[PDB]
RNA sequence: UUCUUAGACCGCACCAAGACGAACUACAGCGAAGGCAUUCUUCAAGGAUACCUUCCUCAAUCAAGAACCAAAGUGUGGGGAUC
């Protein structure tokens, strides 16, 4: 029917680029362009708060104020995959048009 | 204020050189003396070549950029536009 | 400079080498010691060539004045030696007599 | 017992490879080279059920019976290397860790220098599945 | 967090390459072992040792070390000891430097030759009695600077139990001056 | 110039500068004025605040 | 079982590294015509840095230093440097978005037969008064860095021998001399040596080996 | 379903083969479009800017005609790791 976004769900304006590379979803292995796919960056604890105490206790290096390793990765979700897992949600047709830069 | 047949200073001096009501140049000439001789050569501000000192040869400029840049130790007066 | 056994331009080649090395430095500014000597040495070797087998001055072109040869021509004359005199004064002029440099 | 002739009551480190996946856990134990082993005990063995191989109970019930050997070999302390399913498989690990580690540490082993060593490709060919994914 | 460094400093001075030891001391400032020392004093000694190679130390870059050392906490009975130790190393080094300078002056100049003699002869108006004093003016400058900073208050003293140090330092400083030459200052 | 220089640091807050101000061998002498001021920079050794 | 036939040994490291032993290992008996002594050689080992070496080691724990066995002697095992490395987790801390990245792979030679590769990495840095959210470099800028990197790591290590070399990398002596040249080409936030690797090795010797361990505990 | 005491799976070291170039990678860049991401060397090109340079309407658009064109397909030979 209409147009629901000015962008067209992309980070590509016209008269700029023809094709941007496809990429492989974190979940089901679907594909979509880099621009369409939703990026996030995780910064994920190796262990729980609970668990970390019960390890650091024994440990000869950890819990001196020396921090225990964390796991870093990036994740690129498909549109269906995203909305499913509730990374992103449907929003009013007044709050649909909003941005938050890259700041978390 | 600011008639378009009689503009100020500000409302000209900014603008690109074809977008004035005059369409003047943007450049000038100069005189230049080398340490190695007594001469005056007459040199172009946006020279866009290496120019050998009149009666000598050593190069008074480098052709570099959109504005050419004098070889070191050579003194330079300017000239009129009129 | 060594060419292949000749010494014709060798003379010209050694000439430009001394003149180029002496000028460049980019600090602090000035030159000292090693870099000052690697122009002096060249000038002495040039003078040796001039003394000896020369005069005679052949292949390419030689003169002496005016057009281009050109440290050769400035060593005519001897503006080249003048540039060594200038630069030595410079070195001295900055460092105050104390340590062994003097 | 078959333990070290070196020292007494002074730490002897082994290396422990904790393989986490969604369909199994492993615990494995080696010296430092990894050319020689001491244990190779897997979550699966401690359960009878395909379903419950990877669930946290299984993991812990391996880890116990690993340290039940390692002590006799004279391994006091450990160094621990945590791994996830594959390079074209998931960077995220299974739920078989936060199980494993929290057993070992309270089994009277020491711990130091936990690491994450897992395959990360510079690039790969194709992930298994299709353009439309599993659906 | 004191060994992984001292060793680094050792590499930068013992092979000669040579501003590196000073860089290492700067890197060394706490965290993480500010008053154990258990060798903080030892690290300090290595830094003090470096006088005079040009540039890069001239040892007017010292001074941060005194401020750092200390360098809390003093919740123990080592505050006095620490203050005494820093002063002692500085004084010992100062004496050594002075001794070297004196020896050099005494040595060459009577005698000459050939280079000293040529300089004197030149124009140059001058003995080597006169010329050799070149050592001394720098030596005086280093001493003067150290005194000028040392006695002002990070050092510190001042307490019932900390101020009685301060007078000793002054005595060491001044008695040393009386030996030699000098003096604009203190 | 600046390599041989270190830091921000003049010769000096406080007494030293006054001592050099004091006299000349040219013009202005010698002793002129006595300061009673002194300055030393000191603060707690942590990183923003204690 | 198997455990009956198991022996024990102790690894040793060069005298570059302060703490000479750092491990204890296992192996079989020399019974059979196998001779287990053979199979102690061509092994490899993994120690952390600041563990193998003192003590400690500042913000150095992430790096991995790895060895081989060149020669068995006694119940000791003697070694030589093989690769130096780093943890994964580390790198991604120092990697950020809205900045450039640079990567270089050197080929270097010692003064011996050893021939090496030093992987590097660096990142641009915003100016302190900058009001722009780009930090991005041109192309010429980039290339210069990687030029003036390769050159230096081939000029210092050319006239420096094997044990003489490793002591630079471990302590991060190189990083100093590198970055302090680099910076006025374009500002750098970090330079690191991401990984180090050995390609071609000189042929076996007894003396050059033993002279690099000195006393053997 | 499938693979294993003929030692699977797992751990370490090394070798082989084919494909691909993560994160950095963006409401960013280049190309007439389709399209194009490791590094170094090399080969010819193109756009913008700067000029008191040269020439003096040589231009715009476009049936016919011609060149180029994602992926899938057809033929001949080669390769064959992944899907």
């Amino acid at each position: 029917m209409t147009t629901k976004r000015r962008n067209h769900g992309r980070a590509k304006p016209p008269c700029s680029r023809g094709r941007t590379r496809p990429v492989h979803c974190f979940n089901c292995g679907r594909l979509a362009p880099k621009d369409k796919a939703v990026g996030r960056f995780v910064v994920r604890r190796m262990l729980d708060q609970a668990s970390a105490r019960d390890v650091a206790e024994a440990s000869n290096v950890y819990g001196a104020g020396f921090p225990m390793p964390k796991l870093y990765m990036k994740q690129r979700f498909c549109i269906a995959c995203a909305i499913h897992s509730r990374t992103v949600r449907a929003r009013p047709t007044d709050m649909r048009k909003r941005r938050f830069t890259t700041k978390v | 204020d600011s008639d378009l047949s009689y503009p100020t200073v500000r409302s000209e001096r900014m603008k690109h050189k074809r977008r004035r009501l005059v369409q003047g140049p943007n450049s000038y000439f100069m005189d230049v003396k080398c340490p190695g001789c007594n001469a005056i050569t007459i040199v172009y501000s946006h020279a866009t070549s290496e120019v050998q000192c009149n009666g000598c040869a050593t190069k008074l400029c480098r052709p570099t950029g959109g504005k050419a840049m004098l070889t070191t130790g050579c003194g330079f007066r300017k000239k009129a536009d009129h | 400079s060594k060419k292949r056994g000749l010494t014709a331009l060798r003379i010209t080649a050694l000439g430009i080498l001394a003149e180029a090395l002496l000028e460049e430095d980019t600090r602090l500014p000035y030159v000292a010691t090693a870099t000052w000597t690697r122009s002096f040495d060249a000038v002495s070797r040039i003078y040796s060539l001039i003394t000896e087998n020369p005069a005679i001055a052949v292949k390419e072109v030689f003169s002496g004045d005016l057009t281009s040869k050109r440290a050769v021509i400035m060593d005519g004359l001897c503006g080249l030696l003048q540039k060594l005199h200038v630069h030595l004064q410079r070195i001295a002029q900055f460092k105050t007599g104390a340590t062994d440099e003097y | 017992f078959y333990g070290s002739s070196a020292a007494k009551d002074e730490l002897v480190y082994g290396v422990v490879h904790i393989y986490a996946s969604f369909n199994d856990t492993f615990v494995h134990v080696t010296d430092m080279s990894g050319r020689e082993t001491f244990c190779k005990i897997t979550g699966g063995m401690k359960v009878k059920a395909d379903r419950d191989e990877s669930s946290p109970y299984a993991a812990m019930m391996a880890a116990q019976d690993v340290v039940a050997r390692c002590k006799e070999c004279g391994i006091n302390a450990l160094h621990v290397k945590m791994r996830a399913t594959g390079g074209v498989g998931t960077r995220s690990p299974g739920p078989g860790a936060q199980a494993a580690l929290r057993a070992l540490a309270r089994a009277g082993m020491k711990i130091g220098r936990i690491e994450d060593v897992t395959p990360i490709p510079t690039d790969s060919t194709r992930r298994k599945g299709s353009r439309r994914g599993r659906r | 967090k004191t060994r992984g460094c001292l060793t680094k400093a050792q590499t930068l001075r013992a092979s000669g390459n040579y501003k590196e030891a000073v860089a290492a001391l700067q890197s060394l400032s706490e965290h993480g072992v500010q008053w154990g020392p258990m060798y903080i004093a030892a690290l300090d000694l290595l830094a003090e040792l470096c006088f005079s190679q040009e540039q890069g130390i001239t040892v007017d870059r010292f001074f941060p070390a005194f401020k750092w050392n200390r360098n809390k906490l003093r919740g123990s009975q080592h505050l006095e000891e620490g203050t005494k130790r820093i002063v002692e190393i500085a004084m010992k080094h100062l004496r050594a430097l002075g001794e070297r300078a004196h020896t050099n002056a005494k040595a060459t100049g009577e005698t000459p030759s050939e280079e000293e003699l040529i300089l004197a002869a030149l124009s140059g108006v001058s003995p080597a009695q006169r010329a050799k004093e070149r050592y001394l003016v720098p030596a005086e400058t280093v001493a003067q600077f150290l005194g000028s900073e040392l006695l002002s208050f990070n050092a510190i003293g001042h307490s019932r139990k900390l101020l009685p140090i301060y007078l000793d330092t002054a005595t060491e400083l001044i008695k040393y001056c009386q030996q030699h030459n000098l003096k604009r200052a203190i | 110039a600046n390599e041989t220089k270190q830091f921000t640091t003049v010769k000096d807050e406080n007494r030293l500068k006054a001592l050099r101000n004091l006299h000349a061998k040219e013009r202005r002498h010698g002793p002129e004025r006595r300061f009673v001021k002194h300055y030393q920079n000191a603060r707690s050794h942590f990183a923003n605040k204690a | 079982e198997t455990m009956s036939r198991k022996e024990w040994y102790d690894v040793v490291a060069p005298k570059n590294f302060e703490v000479r032993q750092f491990g204890k290992t296992i192996c079989n008996k020399t019974q059979g015509t196998k001779i287990a002594a053979d199979y102690l050689r061509g092994r490899v080992y993994e120690s952390n840095l600041a563990d193998l070496n003192k003590t400690q080691g500042d913000d150095d724990a992430y790096r991995k230093v790895k060895f081989v066995v060149q020669e068995v002697q006694g119940r000791n095992l003697l070694t030589q440097f093989h690769s130096m490395e780093m943890t994964s987790d580390r790198v991604y801390f120092l990697l950020r978005k809205w900045c450039t990245t640079i990567e270089a792979a050197v080929e270097a030679k010692t003064a011996d037969g050893y021939t090496l590769r030093l992987f590097v990495i660096a990142f641009t840095k915003k100016q302190s008064n900058q009001l722009s959210k780009n930090c991005y470099a041109k192309t010429r800028l980039v290339k210069w860095v990687r030029h003036r990197i390769t050159n230096l790591i081939r000029q210092r290590l050319s006239k420096v021998n094997i044990n003489e070399a490793v002591t630079l990398l471990t302590r991060n002596i190189l990083r100093d001399r590198l970055a302090k040249r680099c910076n006025p080409i374009v500002p750098l936030r970090d330079l690191r040596i991401r990984k180090v690797k050995v390609v071609r090795t000189p042929r076996f010797d007894a003396q050059a080996l033993l002279n690099a361990h000195g006393e053997i505990p």
